[PDB]
């Protein structure tokens, strides 16, 4: 499954 | 701009026998960018139908790709890989040689 | 033995012939399991090995939304990132983002991963504590702050120490009768001369399971790194792997050289002689 975590870690 | 050349092995899924069902290969690694076209040649002639897997890449950054399609090789029959990639001037054909 | 999943997202900019292109495979040790491509029709996360094909539709639902928004994350980070480098608007760039975890035999948190790339180059990379950053570049300075502003290495590691590893786990139990065989090699070798004074010797390693492999000649006894040749490990497109190692001899000395090779589904490492 794929964390959903880095979605909002824009650069 | 990091450019990268890729690395070409055309091969065959089991050791080939004439008259035998197999899987032609072409494994194009170490390139970057991802942008490339690879096509497999029958006597020159670009075979069609031919699949890939997802593109995917190691820890150096650099992609992979292996492109294939089934066969049943004969004496007369020549296979290559045409390769064509920014980082070449000229497509890069690679022939099949059932030893290597 | 240990097992690892991982992740490997590619989004690649392409000014004038519309949006960006999003790439992820998911990945159990060297078996690739899902995938998802935001030219194909289905707009689906996509199954690639039989065991993942037993997870339910909501499972389905949510990696295919996740995955989506990963994309327009990408989207607007390529946009961001042609800035901090000044670049201009008309060519092609390329992220690249892998992350995963290790488990041991027993199951056990071993370690974690995440790291960015642009154009091919580090970008910014979750260190081996998984509690700071390693920023290669300027322009990566500026996001190693917002990261740090956001404790984003608090969730990375929320992730990989938890859903990460029980899913892992999970994958390997519906997966077992696969994931957890290793295929040894069947070894076999090729001579060829080259002329009246030399001949090739090629050692093989066909069908092996995981992609792990060592192959070493030597010529009495003793280690040969020199008219060799190495070709990298490939698939052999039906989840195994092949690789060979050559060596020119000088002809009537090929009982002289051995071929060793070391896996792990291998009881015991083989010699091989012509």
């Amino acid at each position: 499954t794929i964390a959903m975590e880095l979605i909002r870690m824009i650069k | 701009m990091i450019q990268r050349t890729p690395k070409i092995q055309v091969y065959s899924r089991h050791p080939a026998e004439n008259g035998k069902s197999n899987f032609l290969n072409c494994y194009v690694s170490g390139f970057h960018p991802s942008d490339i076209e690879v096509d497999l040649l029958k006597n020159g002639e670009r075979i069609e139908k031919v699949e890939h897997s997802d593109l995917s890449f190691s820890k150096d950054w650099s992609f992979y790709l292996l492109y294939y399609t089934e066969f049943t090789p004969t004496e007369k029959d020549e296979y290559a890989c045409r390769v064509n990639h920014v980082t070449l001037s000229q497509p890069k054909i690679v022939k099949w040689d059932r030893d290597m | 033995g240990s097992h690892s999943m991982r992740y490997f997202y590619t989004s690649v900019s392409r000014p004038g012939r519309g949006e960006p292109r999003f790439i992820a495979v998911g990945y159990v040790d060297d078996t690739q399991f899902v995938r998802f491509d935001s030219d194909a029709a289905s707009q689906r996360m996509e199954p690639r090995a039989p065991w993942i094909e037993q997870e339910g539709p909501e499972y389905w639902d949510q990696e295919t939304r996740n995955v989506k928004a990963q994309s327009q994350t990408d989207r607007v980070d390529l946009g961001t990132l042609r800035g901090y480098y000044n670049q201009s608007e008309d060519g092609s760039h390329t992220i690249q983002i892998m992350y995963g975890c290790d488990v041991g035999p027993d199951g056990r948190f071993l370690r974690g991963y995440r790291q960015d790339a642009y154009d091919g180059k580090d970008y910014i990379a979750l260190n081996e504590d998984l509690r700071s950053w390693t920023a290669a570049d300027m322009a990566a300075q500026i996001t190693k702050r917002k990261w740090e502003a956001a404790h984003a290495a608090e969730q990375q590691r929320a992730y990989l120490e938890g859903r990460c590893v029980e899913w892992l786990r999970r994958y390997l139990e519906n997966g077992k009768e696969t994931l957890q065989r290793t295929d040894p090699p069947k070894t076999h070798m090729t001579h060829h001369p080259i002329s009246d004074h030399e001949a090739t010797l090629r050692c093989w390693a066909l069908g092996f399971y995981p992609a792990e492999i060592t192959l070493t000649w030597q010529r009495d006894g003793e280690d040969q790194t020199q008219d060799t040749e190495l070709v990298e490990t490939r698939p052999a497109g039906d989840g195994t792997f092949q690789k060979w190692a050559a060596v020119v001899v000088p002809s009537g000395e090929e009982q002289r050289y051995t071929c060793h090779v070391q896996h792990e589904g291998l009881p015991k490492p083989l010699t091989l002689r012509w």
